[PDB]
């Protein structure tokens, strides 16, 4: 589940 | 704006912290205090984060004290993080030997932690071994606690005899 | 992971 987190969160303004 | 610095340099986001040391005009921002009194750099040292300590390093930073005489390079030692201990240690050399409010040095809580690669990593550099206020060796410390795998590291190594010839001959505990 | 997902995550409106 935790996985399953990670492939569907939301990344804004922590990129590169 | 000290609270937003210090959550962002305590979880290891890095881009919160380059925009927020952004105008680098005040410096008394970056080397505040806390309640326990920790800087940013304490708190970037104490859950390991590398790239954070290595930014604040690189805008500068001073190696302040705890309330409880800790430093960057305790917190990291006590965690067992080599990478930001690793950085630390690249950075400058006067700050390995330093002593807490209770005498000890970073290398006795690493060897208390029971972190071999730690304890390996400040042997290779100079350790400067010395005592506790308890006149307790890192080596005891670790032998007291049970820690097989950094006795067995302190072994392997070259400094072996020098840690055999330090002790107190007047202490129940410590022989 | 789990840092990984704190070291990553977006706030807005849950600052300060």
């Amino acid at each position: 589940l935790i996985k399953l987190i990670i492939q569907k969160m939301e990344i804004i303004s922590e990129t590169e | 704006k000290k609270s937003p610095l210090h959550f962002a340099a305590s979880y290891g986001r890095i881009n919160t912290c380059q925009r927020l040391l952004q105008d680098i005009s005040d410096t008394r921002l970056l080397n505040e205090g806390d309640l326990h009194g920790m800087t940013p750099l304490h708190l970037a040292a104490k859950n390991g984060h590398d790239k954070v300590v290595q930014l604040l390093l690189k805008k500068g930073a001073l190696f302040l004290s705890d309330h409880n005489g800790w430093t960057a390079l305790h917190h990291a030692s006590m965690g067992g993080y080599t990478q930001t201990m690793k950085v630390i240690l690249d950075t400058n050399l006067k700050c390995t030997d330093r002593l807490d409010e209770d005498g000890n040095t970073a290398l006795h809580f690493a060897a208390r932690e029971g972190h071999a690669k730690a304890v390996a990593l400040l042997l290779s550099h100079n350790a400067d071994i010395v005592l506790n206020k308890q006149q307790a060796s890192f080596l005891h410390l670790a032998l007291h606690n049970k820690r097989k795998e950094v006795v067995l590291t302190i072994i392997r190594s070259k400094r072996w005899d020098e840690c055999l010839k330090i002790f107190s001959h007047n202490s129940p505990g410590n022989k």
